[PDB]
RNA sequence: CUCCUCAUGGUCAGACUAUGUAGGGAAUUUUUGGAAU
């Protein structure tokens, strides 16, 4: 438990991109399909941990060659407090200020996990329909399952049904997720390419975990936005409280 | 302004010994004392170089030619130790 | 000047006449207040206890460490 | 070895009295190990050495070359936080370091409560090390005094074995590890956390304060952002200092920057960097100057492509501030190109500066690939005798032209037509242009533009042209254009051929529909038209193509333009909008040129910020000795007249104790000739 | 605007002759309040008449038991209050 | 400008102050403050028969004089204060220099 | 380094205290000498 030991255990996460697969889902031009590079995948499994859910919002916009492709260029690591199975997110971004954003759309947004699910789970669920409430009804999701050796990209979307369950059923609620039960998700179309490349946005405090920060999160709250290179889930800049009480161990 | 000014304001009411620069002595009650060191003395017993010794009423010396002053011990106790 | 707070201090007159006594406080005129001050004259021989005295910064040449505080 | 051979195991004893091959020996076995780790360049049989830049890195921090391996294998592109603590006490220099029984307990306390992780456990002394590294960091002084001692040493060494390590990293191009031992190497330097606030390192800055900001959970930047004083005291709770505060703030590094990249070619990429510096000096704080390092590294953050450190002085600050540099991409990233780039900036000394402006790439679309020059067939057979009036075979000193002349001659003296003649310095563009002018006369023309950047060689080739072209038309005025526009006027009136600058030319010819002199001139020479990259001025060069150019359209004019400039890549382009013809283009290759010159190419390290460094200094005297031991004459060229004598004096020095200070002459000519 | 007007004010004023010795590399002589005398070149000079002088010899008048003799050393750095100048003369 | 600043300069120089009463110093100068009042260590002192001191502060009005080495370097020391005040004091077409 | 001025942030009912890319410390009471003999 702690920070020592799944710190610790964050060095070995460049191993899990080695072999990476999923289930293979029928094609289908029908829908809009989306194109996920392999570096950005990286980079986010390097920061996220083992066990705490680990969640930014993606953005992108459609290509000239298919409309129907959404070309994923732009991750947005947003201000969260994350928990075992269970995250707190804030808002959406307002990213407007930056450069090399022309007309850049919400696509969705990308988390972490351990369990091997074909659905979205309540507190996944739940938190997508907060975000997306009014604002974006076809917005997808990246459940990413992370495990020693492999990782597994699960791609998402939602009806409008699951919005309105999110908007009843915040705070526990197991039961109404059970009966909620697989049938709402639908599994969209994701592809990993080393074709195309993309970059991240960070907060402008630069930090974006806010496990240990309990009192400076704000699950409604603005936040200036900038373009960089996002930390670790467990690095010094998110582990100031240890530095203290490390110093604090000896005293004075 | 001065600490030693200070103190020289505390000084007043009490007596107090000065040297001129031309080095004759004046003992008495000072009167007042202001911030150019200029100061006003009663009851004045004085010694000059020569030795011959005078009493005069009121005297007012001004600062520029004393030489130096001596103020009553009572002072050093405060505040100016900090 | 400051470090030589408190210290028993050696002044030099404008006339040649030697002060001794602790050095209390100082201001920019460099006027010195010497609690305990004596006098000396030719080097003892002429030497006389003045007690709390002020000094005046155009009088004073110079001063050293003569010994510790009280 | 000498004294007693078997004692210290020399096998060759009787063989070699002065053991020859013995030492070559050992440098074989040396030479290996080295090569093995990349510190040295060797081969067997050829014997060539050369020492590399992890080499260099050893030379200078004095790391073993078994600290060195380790480093080059422990460390790697993905090694973070936590594996940098764990090399750092591989470093063979704490082989001999070794836990203890009376430390053991302290060792216990620390460990739990350690904000670092610690893969290693507390019986291994490789844990113990970099516990005591993270208490030094922490400024953690010991009662037991093992650990003190221990610490003592880690505090004389560490910033110099991580330096190391930094350096390295730096020389591999690796950017997850630079920026984190580039934060480490500032910790081991000032002695702090980035948790805690860099007001830390300020001598002035009070206590109360630094622990009320460790304490109050903020971001550093909004503090940084903060302007009014007041409103500082306000922020920091404290409203006593608070204007302390803020002057403090104030002398704070802080940098606006901005950088705008540019291709020149597909494969080469320029950075136009701005950097602004915002914060006020002291001499105090701040000492001599201040190093930053400027990181240029990919999108992802994980490999660098290019860094330098670059020196803000007293004199910088504030001022608007430009560098530029130039990178080469790979195969696959220049095929598909990335969102960005990551502008780094990190202060050697100051902490958490942390300036990352992104260097946008969106649609930036580069440009087709380098088309190859016009070939060079085989022919010489063009010579002075091709031209029609003998009284022009006179002119050059020489019969046949040379191989890139001749390629020219046809479209050149014979047609009228626009020429892109181009390329060469050696090759005489010269003797391209008088062609060109002999030509022009040749129709009963007269009017000739001769135009040159350079100004000195401008008269040069003047007083060259007016002793022998002129007389042989026998009445053309050849004259050079002063600074008077009204001077330079009468001269194009008086004159058949004008030389003059294009800045000065371009002056007196902006108004071509009143001064009609310039609507009737027939012929130009466009001498080194590789200049118009040249900053403002090439872009004044290409006004004047540009209006002359309108010019032709406008009046309906046949004026020939002859384009002479260096070798170019875009050549082709710019004759076409010269009003030109892919058959009347002549571009070449660099190589073409007939005399076989090897460029040979030299780089040094730490002269980036200097002129020249005492290894360049020695080089050129070597190179100098080697021409002057053969019949060659060779010249060195310097920055300035102060550069010059600095270098005079320094050659003379080497020169007086080798055997060569030779003149080649006497040394009592020479006063003759240097009376003056 | 202040500062303009006070070089140009030392510049046109008395004080032209320090500042021509120092631009110059002359020597003046500076008869002193201790009767002693320095002849020597200015390297640098103040408002005070503060000043730094290089190749000072400095004259001196001694008497003894018998008839007045002068005296003279040569300093080479030495910087000089500036109430100590009686007067600064400027000579061939 | 100030020559009291050059003085300032002059921490840690061997030097030989001349007073105006004729007093000859020798010693260290440890500071000298603006007022030129010298603090110096190491001080034989001849009032016009040498007396040893460890530290002696001359008020600066006293200072007649002060003989520097020779080896100090006066073109460096005397040129600070113009450079100091200019510090204090402190478009297209910018790259007159081209690729 | 020190005192003043000024600016400032704070506190008290003008004073005090920290900081300052600040100005200053040659015309009667102090630091640019009425001292010299």
């Amino acid at each position: 438990n702690e920070w020592r030991k799944s710190a610790i255990a964050n060095t070995l996460l460049y191993l899990r991109l080695k072999n990476i697969y999923v289930s293979a889902d029928d094609f289908v031009e029908e829908q809009n399909v989306y194109v996920l590079p392999k570096n950005l995948l990286k980079k986010f499994i390097e920061i996220s941990d083992v066990k705490i859910q680990v969640a930014a919002f993606i953005y992108g916009m459609s290509a000239k060659d298919h409309p129907k492709v959404k070309e994923i260029k732009t991750v947005v690591l947003v201000p969260q407090l994350g928990h075992v199975g269970s995250v707190q997110i804030s808002n959406i971004p307002d990213i407007g200020d930056l450069p090399d954003t022309e007309g850049l759309e919400l696509l969705g947004w990308i988390h972490t996990q351990t369990e091997e699910l074909k659905f979205m789970a309540a507190s996944e669920v739940a938190t997508h329909s907060k975000l997306f409430a009014d604002k974006k009804r076809d917005c997808i999701d990246i459940s990413i399952f992370s495990t020693p050796g492999s990782v597994s990209l699960s791609a998402y979307n939602l009806t409008d049904e699951g919005y309105q369950w999110g908007e009843e059923n915040k705070d526990i609620m197991n039961v109404l997720s059970e009966g909620f039960e697989p049938t709402f998700s639908t599994h969209a179309q994701l592809l990993l390419s080393d074709r195309i490349t993309g970059n991240f946005i960070i907060p402008s405090g630069n930090v974006w975990n806010y496990t240990f920060m309990g009192t400076a999160f704000n699950q409604e709250g603005d936040y200036n936005f900038k373009y960089g290179i996002p930390l670790e889930f467990y690095n010094e800049m998110h582990r100031p409280v240890h530095f203290l009480q490390f110093s604090e161990l000896a005293g004075d | 302004n001065g600490i030693p000014v200070k103190l020289l304001n505390e000084a007043q009411g009490h007596i107090v010994s000065l040297e001129l620069t031309t080095g004759a002595t004046y003992r008495g009650k000072l009167v007042e004392s202001e911030d150019s060191m200029n100061v006003q003395l009663r009851d004045v017993i004085a010694t000059e170089p020569q030795g011959a010794v005078t009493h005069m009423d009121q005297i007012f010396v001004r600062g520029s030619q004393i030489k130096f002053i001596v103020v009553p011990d009572l002072l050093k106790n405060a505040p100016l130790f900090k | 000047l400051a470090n030589l707070i408190d210290y028993k201090l050696r002044v030099l007159t404008q006339d040649g006449r030697v002060y001794i006594g602790q050095l209390m406080a100082f201001d920019k005129h460099m006027n010195l207040v010497l609690n305990e001050c004596i006098e000396e004259r030719v080097p003892k021989v002429e030497k006389r206890v003045l007690g709390l005295t002020i000094l005046r910064g155009e009088q004073i040449l110079s001063t050293v460490v003569e010994d510790k505080p009280l | 070895m000498l004294a007693s051979p078997m004692l210290y195991k020399v096998p060759d004893i009787s063989s070699d009295g002065q053991l020859k091959k013995f030492r070559e020996s050992l440098v074989h076995s040396a030479l290996c190990i080295l090569k093995e780790q990349e510190l040295v360049l060797y081969d067997a049989e050829n014997d060539v050495i050369e020492a590399t830049d992890l080499g260099n890195i050893a030379s200078s921090f004095y790391i073993n070359h078994a600290s060195m391996d380790v480093y080059n294998r422990e460390l790697d592109e993905h090694t973070t936080q936590i594996d940098l603590f764990r090399i750092f006490s591989m470093s063979e220099e704490f082989k001999y370091v070794s836990v203890r029984y009376e430390e053991k307990r302290e060792l216990k306390q620390l460990l739990e409560k350690a904000p670092i992780p610690i893969r290693e456990d507390i019986d291994d002394p490789l844990a113990k090390v970099n516990v005591l590294l993270q208490s030094y960091f922490s400024q953690l002084k010991f009662e037991g005094f093992a650990l003190n001692s221990d610490i003592v040493f880690i505090h004389q060494n560490a910033g110099r074995l991580l330096r190391a390590m930094f350096e390295i990293c730096l020389k591999r191009g690796w950017g997850h590890p630079t920026r984190m031992l580039l934060n480490l190497c500032k910790s081991a330097t000032t002695k702090m956390w980035p948790t805690n606030c860099p007001l830390r390192q300020f001598k002035t800055c009070p206590v109360e304060v630094i622990k009320r900001l460790e304490a109050s959970t903020v971001p550093w930047g909004d503090y940084l952002q903060l302007e009014t004083p007041a409103e500082v005291g306000r922020a920091i709770r404290s409203e006593k200092y608070g204007k302390q505060v803020y002057d403090l703030l104030k002398r704070f590094p802080k940098m606006s920057v901005t950088c705008n990249a540019q291709p020149i070619t597909r494969s080469v990429m320029r950075f136009n960097i701005e950097i602004i510096a915002d914060w006020i000096w002291d001499m105090n704080v701040h000492g001599s100057l201040e190093p930053f390092l400027l990181m240029l590294e990919d999108t992802d953050g994980d490999s660098i492509l290019y860094y330098d450190v670059l020196f803000i002085t007293p004199d910088i600050v504030g001022h608007e501030f430009t560098l530029s540099f130039t990178y080469e991409l790979k195969q696959h990233n220049q095929n598909n190109l990335p969102p960005n780039f990551f502008l780094t900036l990190i202060s050697e000394n100051w902490w958490h500066s942390e300036f990352e402006i992104p260097v946008s790439f969106n649609g930036f679309k580069l440009p087709k690939k380098f088309p190859p020059p016009t070939p060079l067939l085989e022919n010489i057979s063009i010579s002075t005798s091709e031209l029609g009036n003998d009284d022009f075979s006179e002119v050059f000193e020489f019969k046949t032209f040379n191989k890139i002349q001749s390629q020219v001659f046809e479209s050149l003296y014979n047609s009228n037509d626009s020429v892109f003649v181009g390329s060469g310095k050696g090759t005489g563009k010269t003797a391209m242009a008088e062609l060109a002018l002999l030509n022009h006369w040749r129709q009963n023309k007269g009017r000739a533009v001769y135009i040159n950047p350079s100004g000195e060689k401008i008269d040069f080739l003047l007083s060259d042209w007016n002793k022998r072209f002129s007389h042989l038309a026998g009445g053309k005025i050849i004259n050079k254009l002063g600074n008077d526009p009204s001077l330079n006027l009468k001269l194009l009136a008086k004159s058949h051929v004008l030389l003059a600058t294009p800045v000065q030319f371009e002056l007196l010819s902006r108004r071509w529909r009143q001064r009609k002199n310039i609507q009737s001139l027939e012929l130009m020479i466009y001498d080194d038209a590789h200049e118009i990259s040249q900053g403002v001025y090439g872009a004044v060069y290409e006004t004047l193509i540009s209006r002359m150019i309108f010019i032709a359209t406008q009046l309906e004019k046949k004026i020939r333009f002859v384009c002479l400039s260096n070798c170019l890549a875009n050549a082709r382009d710019f004759g076409e909008w010269a009003g030109m013809t892919k058959s009347n283009i002549y571009n070449f290759s660099p190589s073409e040129r007939i005399e076989p010159l090897e460029i040979n190419i030299q780089s040094f390290k730490d002269v980036e910020h200097i002129s020249f460094n005492f290894s360049m200094l020695q080089m050129a005297f070597e190179a100098s000795a080697a021409a002057a031991g053969n019949r060659n004459s060779s010249s060195v060229f310097l920055p300035s007249r102060k550069d010059c004598m600095e270098v005079a004096s320094a050659f003379m020095k080497f020169s007086k104790a080798i055997e060569w200070d030779m003149l080649n002459v006497e040394e009592e000519q020479i006063v003759p000739y240097i009376e003056k | 605007e202040l500062e303009e007007l006070e070089e140009f004010e030392f510049k046109h004023g008395p004080m032209s002759l320090i500042n021509d010795a120092m631009v110059t590399r002359t020597p003046v002589i500076i008869s002193l309040r201790n009767n002693h005398k320095i002849i020597a070149r200015v390297k640098a000079f103040d408002r005070h008449c503060n000043m730094v002088l290089e190749n000072v010899k400095e004259l001196w008048t001694e008497k003894k038991g018998k008839n007045v003799i002068n005296r003279e050393r040569f300093i080479s750095k030495l910087f000089l209050r500036g109430d100590s100048v009686i007067v600064v003369l400027k000579t061939p | 400008m100030k020559l009291v600043n050059f003085l300032k300069k002059l921490r840690n120089e061997q030097v030989t102050i001349e007073l105006k009463n004729g007093t000859t110093v020798w010693g260290t100068l440890q500071s000298v403050s603006p007022q030129m009042n010298a603090i110096l260590t190491d001080v034989k002192l001849t009032l016009p028969n040498i007396a040893s001191l460890q530290y002696i502060n001359i008020r600066g009005n006293t200072i007649r004089q002060i003989i520097l080495p020779d080896s100090l370097n006066l073109d460096s020391l005397l040129v600070d204060q113009k450079q100091l005040n200019s510090l204090r004091r402190s478009a297209n077409k910018r790259p007159r220099r081209g690729l």
